[PDB]
RNA sequence: CGUGCCCCGUGUGGCGAAAGGGAAGCCGGUUAAUAUUCCGGCACCUGGAUGUGGGUUUUGCGCGGCAACGCAACUGAACGC
């Protein structure tokens, strides 16, 4: 039990993104 | 053996009830004097260097503790 | 005679029959039988020797005390300084990893009830 | 920005209050004549209080509920900040230079902040705070 | 002046546990005749 | 585009303010005046955690170099290795605008 | 020169707990009260609970090695064992 | 025995609860 | 109860003891009346206020009619005695509280010792007892050897000497103690952070600042010549060494049962020694019979600041407490050193106000009668006789 | 209360080293022949019992230093490292 009380990205990879940097992998590419 | 440099300090060491022993020690070469006690676990030794203080602590020493001088070529 | 020889009936010259030369007062030339050298506490986490801890051999610390055998600190005489810190920030962090890691299921069940009503 | 306000939870690493959880009182980033260094004046608690069963006498209770607090400067890089927060509003300027100067007035400051941490430990927060590190 | 005496110290009572167990005892004896069937 | 990362790491080290080491990133993160935060990727995983937890607290961007110590090193344009690093000042770098 | 164990002597030999008692009488608790309470044998409290027992808290009972023999050599023991 | 981890927390509203870090005990 | 009767028969050890019964008198010291040591003084006689804030330091001139106090306010002043007048006030270094102030012992020659944050002023006041011929004595013995180095010593600012302060020796830290030498060419400094620069010996006439003793084991505290002997005192937290200086090596160590060692002062003779210290307690050790406390006093409820002996043949000590309070003890030693001092309270001293848990700081006693000066954090000194 | 109930862990014992591990004694003198063993002096180690002093305690289990750490002692069962 999470017992709680009563009262910009930081993480800027500098250059969706995963989804063009999954489905443009070498596979992908050569077919 | 210990040592000791204050004479109150010794006299307390002798009044001790396991007090054995007592001996003088005199150095003319080095002019100084030594205030042995045997008292059981240690050999206590006072530096005293000045004969005034040796004859006022030999005095002050207790009575029914016999202090001797030792002699010269230990037998 | 400036020839020593042995005292124990121990021939050997092994590390139990450590021996150095002594002159007595007596002026003759001899021997006297010694011990191993006492090794330093190390710590647990690290090989560093614990500083402020006597170099002692084993049965020798039961003769001295606690304080003198320990440092008044967290894991004190057992882990050093450096060890003791990254410890308590190893904890702190894995609390702190524990309590994200909660917030983030905590999170996923309420996304996956609101998209179950 | 500065995340290490007056009223800030921390816990001392270092010293003879290592893993010691402490609150500060009064930062001091720059550093005086004394502690050339960044530093902050802070009040933990060495002994914190004993869990409390039904099978014991109420005086016991009492002896277990009881706190004792410690008041130190130490140096930031001997904190290592927590993000929780403690105010608490007898803990306003109670320690300073000259309270760790005087040691009468540390003493006072002592007492001051053992009343305190034992008037919000019984009135049942920071849990967190009142409960030892384990490490 | 030292007197004689003889002192009988303080025993350990094993009231309070006692009385937090038979209490725990008797909540499950309860779920347990909960539990029960007919014949 | 790592390329691109150590042009403009190149850039705004030499424009504006930068401080290398452990001990000067945890200060400027102490200070609460760092804009950016660089970790490498063979840092030590307590001291990351440390340095993550620090920057949260302070709100202050970090980011995980790719590479190691002294290819962020070399990347910096300096000689030794560095496992941390810390942007104080932009300068006239868009590494911050991201 | 022999080379005495630690706290094999002593106290230790002089003092025996409540259980290490039961134990060594092959009794039952409430047995070993009964015999407690008819021949008046009663907890002691030594000087150094520790040198008795280093793993002694402050609420363990001690007892009379001595009066643990008595409670051995009692015939009732006998009688009881008859009596079951 | 993990460590804290700033990647899965990123751009959320987790992460600005943990930001505003209100007391938490994990029992 | 008969059921817990029967449990306690055969349940409850048994323990044999021996039970205390005597009168609670018999375990109280025997006391010779407060009456049959009549010279020690009794009520407060005079007030000396002025001092923006708490006083830190009091003094006595060694003729015996001018009062040096400093405090907290940056300022040094120096008084007369009878009459409580307001005779010099100077701010040494502003912001920075004035630490310590003393008197070169000599009477030949008038100089005032001052210590605030990391500096010793070393001045000339202006009384009506300093003559031409005196100010040139005095200007003299300062201006005698001027014909990271520990100590660097120096001219102070035009203002300063346009005011009376004439010399500035600058150290490592902040310092809390100056102990003069009997014979004033010698002063010695203890600044409690100076880890191995914390006690340093300087030599006025050759200008020169040496550090004797490197290794110290223990934060210094305090520090004291001994009267009749080339012997240092210096007081740590928890100890106190002897150190012989001719040769310049430890001759004794003495342990006072104290946690933190706030005072102490060493008696005329040189054979007995007074410790305040921090927790409450009063110490008399006899520097010749053991190491351990002769004797412990408890006369006060909150933390003695300070201890001062009378050097003027008087029998007589005083204690100062953080409860605003003194107590004034007569402490007589035997001239053959093989006797047992008697020690005796003549009479508890109140009328210091308390701010801030902070009591009397300082107390000084009156070269030749039994007058003393308490100074205290009220702001204020206070003349009693 | 009800003459019971709980934990934890294997090769469950013996032998095998007068050179492996290991608590602690040195000097002077002495005999026809023994000596680190005898005499003289001066020490040390282990185990046990127990008293005085001291430490803590009506802020429960002491204080100081940023830290490394320091001091005359300065609650600590089972269990674990």
């Amino acid at each position: 039990r999470l017992e709680e009380d009563s009262s910009k990205p930081l993480i800027k990879d500098l250059s969706s993104k995963r989804a063009r940097g999954f489905f443009s992998q070498d596979v992908f590419q050569k077919i | 053996p210990q040592e000791v440099s204050d004479i109150k300090k010794f006299i307390e060491i002798c009044r001790r009830k396991d007090a054995s022993a007592a001996r003088i020690k005199k150095n003319p070469k080095t002019q100084q004097i030594k205030f042995k006690v045997r008292c059981q676990r240690f050999l206590y030794t006072l530096v005293l260097k000045d004969s005034d203080k040796a004859e006022k602590l030999k005095q002050s020493l207790p009575p029914n503790l016999q202090i001797k001088d030792v002699p010269k070529r230990n037998k | 005679p400036t020839r020593v020889t042995y005292r124990r009936r121990n021939p050997y010259n092994t590390t139990s029959n450590r021996t150095r030369v002594i002159k007595t007062p007596g002026g003759q030339l001899r021997v006297l039988h010694i011990k191993k050298r006492g090794t330093a506490p190390k710590c647990g986490d690290c090989g560093i020797k614990l500083p402020g801890i006597p170099a002692l051999r084993p049965r020798e610390y039961a003769t001295i005390s606690k304080p003198k055998k320990t440092v008044q600190r967290a894991y004190g005489g057992s882990r050093c300084g450096n060890c003791v810190r990254d410890r308590i920030i190893r904890a702190f962090l894995i609390e702190e990893q524990k309590i994200v890691k909660k917030v983030l299921k905590e999170q996923s069940q309420a996304e996956k009830k609101a998209s179950k009503k | 920005m500065k995340f290490l306000k007056t009223s800030r939870v921390c816990l001392v690493t270092r010293g003879r209050y290592a893993g010691k959880k402490v609150v500060i009182i009064q930062p001091v980033d720059q550093g005086t004549k004394s502690h050339p260094y960044g530093h902050a004046l802070v009040a933990g608690i060495e002994r914190y209080p004993s869990k409390i069963t039904r099978r014991m006498s109420k005086a016991r209770i009492e002896k277990r509920s009881k706190i004792k607090p410690f008041i130190k400067v130490i140096n930031y890089n001997h904190l290592m900040p927590t993000r929780y927060t403690l105010e608490l509003e007898g803990l306003k300027a109670v320690i300073n230079a000259d309270t760790f100067k005087e040691p009468s007035q540390r003493e006072e400051a002592k007492k001051t902040v053992k009343k305190v941490l034992e008037d919000r430990y019984n009135s049942g927060k920071n849990r967190w705070f009142f409960t030892p590190l384990r490490f | 002046i030292l007197v004689p005496e003889t002192l009988l110290k303080k025993r350990k009572s094993q009231e309070k546990a006692r009385a937090e167990r038979a209490a725990a005892l008797e909540k499950r004896k309860q779920a347990n005749k909960e539990k029960r069937q007919v014949i | 585009e790592a390329q691109s990362i150590g042009a403009k790491l190149a850039l705004v080290i030499k424009s504006g303010k930068v401080v290398l080491g452990y001990r000067s990133t945890l200060k400027a993160l102490r200070s609460g005046k760092a804009k950016l935060i660089l970790i490498a990727a063979n840092t030590p995983p307590l001291r990351k955690s440390e340095l993550e937890y620090y920057s949260m607290m302070s709100k202050t961007p970090v980011h995980h170099y790719s590479g190691t110590n002294i290819e962020l090193g070399t990347a910096c344009g300096k000689l030794f290795r560095c496992s941390t690093m810390a942007i104080l000042d932009a300068g006239d770098s868009d590494i911050l605008a991201d | 020169g022999k080379a005495k164990k630690k706290g094999k002597s002593g106290a230790a030999r002089n003092y025996m707990t409540r259980t290490q008692a039961v134990k060594k009488l092959q009794l039952s608790l409430p047995d070993f009260r009964k015999l407690c309470i008819w021949k008046g044998i009663y907890p002691r409290e030594p000087r150094d609970r520790r040198k008795v027992n280093k793993s002694a808290t402050a609420s363990t009972t001690f007892y009379y090695t001595k009066d643990i023999q008595y409670l051995l050599h009692e015939p009732l023991l006998q009688k009881f064992r008859e009596q079951k | 025995g993990a460590f804290f981890r700033l990647k899965e927390i990123d751009q959320t509203d987790a992460l600005r609860r943990i930001a505003k870090g209100k007391m938490a005990m994990l029992t | 109860e008969r059921f817990e009767r029967c449990m306690d028969l055969y349940l409850a050890p048994r323990v044999r003891k021996n039970r205390l019964n005597i009168d609670p008198n018999s375990l109280l010291p025997k006391l010779p009346s407060p009456d049959e040591l009549k010279p020690f003084p009794t009520v407060q006689q005079t007030i000396f206020r002025g001092h923006e804030g708490r006083v830190r330091s009091v003094a006595i001139d060694p003729t015996g009619v001018a009062l040096a106090t400093g405090g907290d306010d940056g300022t040094v002043r120096v008084w007369e005695l009878l009459t409580g007048r307001q005779v010099w006030s100077v701010k040494l270094n502003g912001d920075e509280a004035v630490n310590t102030v003393r008197w070169r012992p000599t009477k030949d020659t008038f100089i005032l010792a001052a210590a605030a944050g990391e500096d010793i002023f070393l001045m000339i006041p202006t009384h009506p007892s300093v003559t031409p011929a005196l100010d040139q004595a005095s200007r003299d013995i300062l201006n005698a050897g001027f014909g990271e180095p520990p100590g660097k010593w120096a001219r102070p600012g035009t203002r300063l000497e346009d005011e009376g302060v004439l010399l500035r020796i600058t150290v490592r830290s902040t310092i809390k103690a100056i102990s003069w030498h009997r014979r004033g060419d010698h002063f010695a400094t203890v600044s409690p952070s100076g880890q191995r620069s914390s006690v340093a010996i300087h030599t006025l006439s050759k200008h020169l600042t040496q550090i004797p003793f490197r290794k110290l084991n223990g934060l210094a505290q305090t520090a004291s010549f001994h009267p009749l002997r080339p012997l240092f005192f210096v007081a740590t937290q928890r100890s106190i060494r002897c150190y012989d200086l001719q040769k310049l090596e430890l001759v004794k160590i003495v342990q006072p049962g104290a946690k933190w060692i706030s005072s102490f002062d060493v008696h005329p003779g040189g054979d007995n020694l007074v410790v305040g210290s921090y927790d409450k307690r009063l110490l008399w050790h006899d520097l010749d019979l053991s190491n351990r406390p002769y004797k412990t006093m408890r006369f006060h409820t909150e933390a003695i600041r300070a201890v001062r002996f009378h050097k003027g043949g008087l029998p007589l000590f005083a204690d100062a407490s953080d409860d605003g309070s003194l107590q004034i003890f007569h402490g007589k030693v035997p001239n053959d050193q093989l006797e047992n001092p008697t020690i005796v309270p003549v009479k508890m001293l109140k009328g210091h106000k308390v701010v801030n848990k902070l009591g009397v700081l300082d107390i000084d006693w009156h070269p030749r009668e039994p007058w003393c000066v308490s100074a205290g954090a009220d702001g204020t000194a206070r003349l009693w006789m």
